[PDB]
């Protein structure tokens, strides 16, 4: 679900880097490392929390497209249809 | 398996080596190692001088050293840096205790690995730890 | 530092606290440990490349938390649980600055948020939990 | 029996302590002690740097330290100097091995004591030694 | 950081290494090295354990190690033996101090060298020293 | 002493040979070890009174025997058995003089008589037996 | 032997004790101490491991420890801080050497002292030194 | 809200205790102390999370009464009744 | 002498091997290698004693044939026959 | 037996301090420590070898009378009649 | 020889402070500690080096008389007034 | 100023050798190493201390010209012949 996919992804990111959910919500059109101070381990933690709550598989070449919030939303969409 | 294979396989040398023997090794799934602890260690006299109790930080270190020897047996030929640790310390560990460290793989990626580790004295879990390593 | 000696339940070979800068009692502590190549773990862990085992940074945050406790509440602390993230490596020559804020302190346990910094670059970030004993 | 009672009972401190636990103690007849040996000892890197093998001299030392704790439990309240040792070294002892040291009395005089000691890894004798102490 | 360079430049391994980083290096004139001082060193507990205060002779040895770094990077291969030290201990040094070692060469010979070092803790000068070295590399 | 370093199968923390005085090849060896209070075993064994554990004197006689073997026969020696008598204690400041004569040397084993002296006072007297390996 | 006396006189414990025995003690003038030198010490493997040669600064520290023994036995209670060392390294010192430390006092003040030491190996003189000490015992 | 206090509590306790929320809905009648492989500091963790994300306080007496998922939901529920 | 070579040999082997000489007179037919809890260097010890206190030499080939108290008395006996 | 008691005692002493049996034989009328360089451990080894070969008991206050060879012969006599 | 002693003392202070001689001779009557870059230790330096240059031993309670170039010169000349 | 430089050089050698000035001035023309109790290192001492006393810097290949009091004096005066 759009609302659900969306708020759970922003929940995961607001957990890992802990900025108020709206404040990360808006800044999706930037880069996680150039403007969001996101590490290899922050990205890995988001991906693991996604595989956990979402009971979803992830091949991590997808991680190269893990650069913005809306980007991970799109890849998460693709995987929740992946089955 | 032999403590002399652990020499080159694991670069950690004398003062910071926390593994003695390899009990099992099921490649890419699970390893279990023996670290035998004795009162003749420097951290015991350094940690809480009167009563000897080995610090949990070194139990986590031994778990990580088991994870690395697990990693090196198939992915060989790349430093495996420890990236994260979520650890719970259950029960103290004293001289004379054999610390058995069971490392299980949960995920392996090109440049990252995730591990579940349990440290026991007997079949009594005294430490649990979810570990993560980068490359 | 002489006070740090008595205040820490550890002596020479496993002491990871050099000085306490600030003491906001019952609120927070900040400490400094110099990281020098003249320490044993830089040889044991990895000879070809001297890197501080991040686990010792965890131990240092732990010891600083113990100092914060002994000065905030007039008595045994055992580190119950840890949840750490290692952001950046620490090398010889670095001045580790370890900052402990407390989040929850009860009669039987305590929870702290730690952060280790070299300059203004966060190298490790941890949340620690300690249990109390007599 | 507790490794913390071995603190004051046995004055030997950190770098030269070769006893971890007391398995049995039958007073004035026999004692048996556990020295757990690990690769994180200084003599291993000092003795034959490439292959780790603990020297028999320290196995004899651990036998003597078991003899002294045997001595101290009834004759208490007088230094018990080791006067002689006739030792045979059977099999090497490696990291991860639990060294069990069985000390038996053969004679006790006012100012002298005589002991038979066996050091095993399992029930496999790796060292035998007739020890004698003066006072 | 350039400590791994110091590990090969300085042959001295643990526990007698008193250089951690080379701040600056002006060849054939001047070197500035850094030594982080912690209470987790053996001489602090070995020298007057009731009060941690670094022995001055070890500051002189840090000065000599900086001098040898300067020599080996900016003089073919020889060895350098310390011939003399004329030292002035101004103020104590404690754990948590960054000890800055400053070597300035005075004279250089085929067979000898004279350097003048100061060790500082911030603005404080704590030791002044005139050191002299000889060569004895046989082969 | 530089030769003693390679010739002995032991390095810093467990080296008990400082110099070899005489080398009667295939006959005997005499060595000197200085005994200084700056060694670790004087703290571990007995703090209130610094005494050399005689077992280390046994180890020293053993190492000197190994040196005698490596220079007499152009290759692994494991100390098979010992029979020692400790006559007198050894303290810091003493110059231990360890003298090894050989009694029987075969292809597969060797037997030596050792004697440790401080000045001209026999402190320990031992008979040692070594087995050979490749 | 009088090493157990040195263990209380010198507060320095392992691994920074460079006195083993007091050969002679003339109160308020002169002391002669002995240091047995073995290859089983950490600085030999820590300082230039390819060749064992004792660092000279440690001979200076042995001279200072002998000086402090002389002070504490022959000056009520104070502490003595090393103020200066002017040293001349004549010849190397190797394992197996008996190092004889000879202190002769020059001047004594309520707040200062100057000593002159030589360290010998048999007939050889290997280091000459002029040392100066201050007092800072607060209480 | 009762099912939204279920939302909060069950969410955070499933984050902590590392079990499936479906079987949690089945194991509301599970005992922390013996049946849920818990720590006392595990109760400290869940209680800190309720403290922080429900925005009202609880004294430490509450600690004794933390026993079961039904019972711990009941204890946090009686708190939010006062708290 | 045959019983005096028994004297010498049996005496020194009872000194070394730590058993009763009465049962040795009974256990002449005891095997060193497996029955007498021996070392090979134990044979070196007994052989050095015969070497020294009988005042004549034995090469090392003899070592292979050291097997039993009957057999080791026989081997030292054939030596003293030559030796 | 006189011959036997005598030669076995001199054998034990010629073992422990290893001087030619006649040479110790003669010098019995001196002190073991003042003129024979005998230690606590030499005396203890003689006493233990006596308890072993002689299968004899020894209370070691007798050791104060252990000062000369003929002395230990007399005490050994007394104990071999001690039963 | 007030001129010899006086300008050699100027030079002693210029050496111990490693300063210019003109500098300190300009500073006849300003105090050591506050301005002349000197503590008790450089005072020990002046004391010893002058004691050996001008062939004296100053009863060094005269420590109380060394505060500047002026105090030093007057104290020294009072010492050789002792002479 | 051959007299000033000459007797101050006599004094330099009397200081570096810690000897009497009369002693070394009696020894104008005997060699350093063999008899004057000096090695390369005391030669470095003379070199540096004279270089700083008499306001020069000697191109120290002139090392070849320092064997006695005579060589030192002649070398120094040749240096200020350079001056
Ligand atoms: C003193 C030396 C420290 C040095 C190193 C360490 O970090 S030693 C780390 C000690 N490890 C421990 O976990 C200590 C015991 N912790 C516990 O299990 C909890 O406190 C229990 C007993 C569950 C409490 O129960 P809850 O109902 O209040
Ligand atoms: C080499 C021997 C190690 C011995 C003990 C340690 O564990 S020493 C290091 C202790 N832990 C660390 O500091 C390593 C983890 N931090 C990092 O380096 C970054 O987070 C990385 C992994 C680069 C993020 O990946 P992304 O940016 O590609
Ligand atoms: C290499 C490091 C050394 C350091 C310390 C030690 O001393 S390690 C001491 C090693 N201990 C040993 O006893 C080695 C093995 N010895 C033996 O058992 C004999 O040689 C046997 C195998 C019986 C031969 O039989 P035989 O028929 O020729
Ligand atoms: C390799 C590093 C070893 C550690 C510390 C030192 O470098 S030196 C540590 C010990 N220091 C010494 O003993 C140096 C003594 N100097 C001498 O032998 C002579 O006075 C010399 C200078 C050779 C006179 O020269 P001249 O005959 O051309
Ligand atoms: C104090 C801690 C000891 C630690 C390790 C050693 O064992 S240190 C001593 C090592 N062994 C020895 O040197 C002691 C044996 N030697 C002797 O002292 C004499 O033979 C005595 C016993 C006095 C003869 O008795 P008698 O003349 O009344
Ligand atoms: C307790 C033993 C510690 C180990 C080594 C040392 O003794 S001292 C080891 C370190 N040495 C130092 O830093 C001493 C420096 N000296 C000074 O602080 C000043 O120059 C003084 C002498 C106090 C000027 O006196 P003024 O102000 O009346």
């Amino acid at each position: 679900p759009v609302e659900n996919l969306e708020k759970e992804i922003t929940a995961i990111v607001a957990e890992v880097t802990e900025l108020d959910e709206n404040e990360i919500w808006e800044k999706r059109d930037a880069d996680f490392f150039k403007d969001l101070e996101i590490d290899s381990l922050l990205a890995l933690e988001i991906l693991a929390l996604i595989e956990k709550k979402f009971k979803v598989q992830i091949p991590e070449e997808k991680l190269v497209d893990i650069t913005s919030l809306n980007a991970t939303i799109e890849m998460t969409r693709s995987t929740l249809e992946g089955k | 398996v032999n403590f002399e294979e652990v020499r080159e396989l694991v670069p950690q040398k004398y003062p910071f080596l926390f593994i003695d023997k390899v009990i099992e090794l099921q490649k890419e799934s699970r390893i279990v190692c023996l670290k035998n602890i004795s009162g003749n260690e420097p951290f015991f006299a350094g940690h809480f001088p009167d009563f000897a109790i080995m610090p949990g930080v070194l139990i986590v270190e031994a778990l990580a050293q088991a994870s690395i020897i697990l990693f090196k047996k198939s992915f060989s030929t790349k430093v495996f840096l420890l990236a994260s640790a979520n650890v719970r310390f259950s029960k103290p560990v004293f001289p004379g205790d054999q610390l058995i460290l069971e490392i299980d793989i949960e995920k392996v990626i090109s440049s990252a690995a995730i591990v579940k580790g349990v440290a026991k004295v007997g079949d009594k879990v005294v430490t649990k730890a979810t570990l993560s390593f980068g490359v």
